[PDB]
């Protein structure tokens, strides 16, 4: 039922009855994003435009044609219009392709969207590169992690996390061709 | 007599010195702290691009933050969200709804406690000190769904340039409250799209909307932090314009308050000299 | 001021030419003319300086004029006390400037 | 040196009120209105009174500083921001046109 | 014009003059209440945009070249055409050509008229109007 | 330094102070107009900060004690050790084993050398920087 | 203007050090115990430059 | 404050052109020339009128 049409564009009469004159309407997050999810288009090929985010740093906003993403059913590629989806990602490497050149990013969990324009939206909260990261301390810390398991359970479910994160590194690490 | 206007000249002039260090000092703080808001606006857009925006929701329960400055010299930006807090703040309360008022900056709990004061639950402060950081935000969005509301309004002044800030009001829709019920069209919005979670919907909607409070408002603050420094790069030369033509005045009476000294020992000299000789 | 006044009235009236006449520091011309009239006993005026100020810098100033014969165009360095543009010297002497050239580092 | 934005709260509504007051002080003069167009007032001695009681404990927070000024006693002041925001809102009021009247 | 008086001469105005000088200064009176903070101290109202914008309206009509005077009859139609709002629509770099423009392009008529009955009757204000609406005010 | 003047200026100085103090007043000058910003905490853009480092260094070589003058080509050395970046840019707890390490570990060769041309010579100025990289300091 | 918070611990330490100083010449004075009621100190100028 | 990176061309071509002005202000004089080299420059009236 969609029988309260709530939105920016409702927001303002409302303003302009309860709130005064005095003061411009609030502006509102979707007035500075010029894509969205149902206007269609973006696609118009092969390629479809990649948001690969940090909170940190924008990392792409390139056009890519593949991207694989490590979804917690497992690794899946995400090729020119996919299905729209909400896939949560474990830890494990994103890889984006615009051909013969490849980008390589370990993620440390956080989502992936693809909307039903084409786009897709890649929202980590850390992602290293595999260059960045050494694999001394991934053994190192992955022994640290695995054996001292509190029966406690907020520190049985970050020892969770951190033997599945150590994990996909150590995994991750070797497994360049 | 004499003495005072040059020790107060004394004090404006090394008061327009400091302004002056002032301006550049903020100037600089906001040109080192603008790659960062950059930066973070990036990850806003997924959340709004896929939950949208509904500001105007009927809810039952809504957690309003204003995300106010620390220090304060940042000359009406702090007050100008006070103000915009409460103007969107009567609008959406006419359902007999609770309202919880948040204030981030310790410049907000100075004037949000007189206004809205038992309302007011939460003051968060000190964010700014080292800088800001993802983890102490999402530790801020855990003190906020502490309590479930159905809504979260962000108050912040967007850096739009150096010359303007617009004050932006941001909101999330708590997952089962009123984010399954806001997108329904025919069916539903969100059933275009296929979850690949573990669990269900009703769960990768909460660590979605979770992660949405946290983004949100990880960039509220960092945006709301350049205001400051850009207002406060405004202030200062507004104090410096001030100091000078204050200054320029006080020269001007302290000269005619010389001439006239010269002029009345002078005149007292001559009638002592006058009545011996 | 007044010889060197005279010696560029002879270029101006007789020889019939556009002449120059630089004065040094003319507050010193001023201060000089108050130095006369204070130890000739006459009451000082208002800051210090002399009661016949204005007529004093009007009979030099007036004497520098452009005539049917010819011109003295005169080029005053000048000097301000306290930095005080109010002063009676320096205010005196902007009521016959026609030009002011400020030189600065 | 600073503005009004850097003064307590509490200190901001005593320029407010004050800033009332010192407008509310000035009065038109019978005198005085061949020159300034305004009618003269004549103010009693109780209507000074309770009219500044009413500025001191701030009965009058909600009219602006500017209806204080130049009016006779309290009454004046609110029916001056009477005129004051009917004018606002007479910027909308008729286009003005006069037409078929050069022959009248 | 804040300080400047004249309390004896008020009485002794040309009328029409009179009719239109007062809400000139009225105009002016309040055009410095937002004097120099237009936006350069904190921030613009954009609804006192207009008294700022027929302030400098009022300010460029006033400003007059040395050893030309103007006749008060054609002082008092230049202020009609500034005041009543013949004007708005002219940018201020050119406001004084708009002047010189209506002085010229009016029909001499109104100039006599004025002079002769000492004030805009009731039966001239509406000629003025209709010589005010068909001027040619360069550029805008 | 800003308030004393001297009217004959360079041409009646040392043509070896000539050299090195006229940069010596352009960065107090500049250590000058930057002086507001040297009792802040949050650290300006690095120009400024260099600056406020060297002019801060050079007013504590203008220092001297009472009753103990300098030779003119000792003084010359010690704004050369100062001015061309050689002074104690390590942390400035080492001021006292550092001021005057100068003039009593370089050899007292280049002082006579200074005094009889008056000039920092090209066939002086690598022997100068030479010296001045060798000194001690062996009080940390 | 500022408040004494951001000096970053040269300036806010050499303010605490200065007011110990501040309070620290201060003397109790042997002709000022009939309206001050503290006794009065003699401070030797050994004693008085080590305190310092 | 900001830099040559936050000015608009219109508030660019401004500078381009008074820093040329400001050159253009300065000229060498005939008195000079017997200790700077360059000979001296006498401009007319109308010279400088075109040329600014």
């Amino acid at each position: 039922e969609a029988a309260a049409p709530a939105g920016p564009k409702e927001f303002t009469e409302v303003w302009n009855k309860k709130a005064p004159s005095t003061l411009i309407v609030p502006e509102f997050p979707s007035n500075y994003t010029a894509v969205k999810a149902v206007g269609e288009g973006q696609v118009h090929g092969d390629a479809f435009p990649v948001n690969f985010y940090t909170p940190h740093s924008i990392l792409s906003q390139a056009q890519k044609d593949t991207v694989v993403l490590p979804g917690v059913d497992g690794y899946f590629g995400v090729k020119a219009s996919h299905v729209p989806t909400i896939a949560q990602l474990k830890p494990g490497v994103v890889e984006l392709h615009s051909g013969a050149e490849s980008e390589k990013f370990f993620v440390s969990g956080g989502f992936a969207f693809v909307h039903p324009n084409g786009v897709t939206d890649i929202c980590v909260l850390e992602a290293a590169t595999l260059d960045q990261v050494d694999p001394a301390a991934v053994k190192s810390a992955l022994a640290a992690a695995s054996a001292a398991q509190p029966t406690d359970e907020f520190e049985q479910a970050a020892n969770r996390a951190a033997i599945e994160l150590y994990s996909a590194l150590e995994s991750a690490v070797e497994a360049k061709a | 007599s004499n003495q005072a206007v040059k020790q107060r000249i004394r004090a404006i002039k090394n008061i327009g010195k400091i302004t002056k260090a002032m301006k550049m000092v903020a100037a600089s703080k906001m040109k080192n702290a603008q790659i960062a808001v950059e930066q973070s606006r990036g990850l806003v857009d997924p959340f709004v691009r896929l939950f949208g925006d509904f500001p105007a929701v009927n809810s039952n329960k809504s957690v309003v933050v204003a995300v106010t400055s620390d220090k304060g010299l940042c000359g009406g930006l702090n007050s100008n969200i006070t103000k915009y807090t409460r103007a969107t703040l009567a609008t959406t309360e006419s359902e007999g709804k609770d309202v919880v008022v948040v204030s981030i900056g310790d410049k907000g709990r100075s004037q949000l406690t007189r206004i809205e004061s038992q309302r007011y639950q939460l003051a968060i402060a000190d964010t700014y000190k080292v800088r800001v950081t993802f983890g102490q935000a999402s530790l801020i969005v855990e003190e906020l769904i502490k309590h479930n509301p159905q809504s979260y309004q962000i108050l912040f002044n967007k850096f739009r340039s150096a010359i303007s800030f617009k004050p932006t009001v941001a909101t999330i829709l708590s997952p089962d409250l009123l984010e399954k019920q806001l997108e329904d069209v025919t069916g539903n919005s969100l059933d275009a799209y296929d979850i690949e979670a573990s669990h269900e919907r009703s769960d990768v909607l909460r660590d979605l909307t979770e992660f949405h409070l946290g983004v949100t408002l990880y960039n509220a603050m960092l945006e709301n932090n350049c205001s400051e420094h850009a207002s406060r790069m405004s202030a200062m030369e507004n104090s410096t314009k001030s100091a000078g033509e204050m200054l320029g005045k006080l020269t001007l009476d302290y000269n005619r308050k010389r001439q006239a000294t010269i002029t009345t020992e002078l005149i007292e000299i001559i009638a002592g000299a006058s009545a011996l000789m | 001021a007044l010889t060197g006044l005279t010696v560029a009235e002879y270029f101006r009236d007789i020889e019939g030419q556009d002449v120059l006449l630089f004065v040094d520091n003319i507050f010193r011309f001023t201060q000089a003319n108050s130095e006369v009239s204070a130890l000739l006993g006459r009451i000082p005026s208002a800051v210090g300086y002399q009661p016949t100020l204005a007529t004093d810098l009007g009979g030099l100033q007036e004497r520098i004029t452009t005539t049917t014969k010819g011109s003295i165009t005169s080029v005053q360095a000048v000097y301000v006390p306290a930095d005080d543009l109010t002063d009676p010297a320096p205010a005196t002497t902007f009521a016959h400037l026609d030009a002011t050239t400020v030189l600065s580092r | 040196i600073l503005g009004m934005d850097e003064l307590s709260e509490e200190d901001k509504l005593t320029v407010a009120r004050a800033r009332k007051i010192q407008r509310f002080l000035s009065q038109p003069f019978q005198v005085a209105e061949v020159f300034t167009g305004t009618p003269g007032k004549y103010v009693d001695l109780a209507d000074t009174i309770s009219g500044f009681q009413g500025v001191l404990t701030g009965k009058y927070d909600d009219l602006p500083e500017m209806a204080f000024y130049m009016v006779g006693d309290i009454k004046e002041v609110k029916e001056k921001a009477d005129k004051m925001a009917k004018d606002i809102a007479s910027r909308k009021e008729a286009d003005n046109k006069k037409v078929s009247e050069e022959l009248k | 014009v804040g300080l400047s008086v004249s309390r004896v001469g008020s009485a002794a105005q040309f009328p029409g003059m009179k009719q239109v000088a007062g809400t000139l200064k009225l105009e002016l009176a309040q055009y410095r209440e937002v004097a120099a903070f237009a936006q350069f101290g904190s921030d613009l109202d954009a609804a006192t945009q207009y008294v700022l914008e027929r302030g400098a309206r009022l300010t460029e009509m006033l400003k007059q070249k040395q050893f030309a005077p103007i006749p008060i009859e054609r002082q008092t139609v230049a202020v009609y055409a500034a005041t009543k709002g013949f004007l708005d629509k002219v940018r201020v770099q050119d406001i004084v050509a708009a002047e010189e423009a209506v002085i010229s392009q009016v029909n001499p008529a109104v100039f006599k008229i004025l002079k002769a009955n000492g004030k805009i009757t009731p039966a001239l204000d509406a000629h003025l109007k209709a010589e005010l609406r068909k001027v040619k005010l360069p550029g805008a």
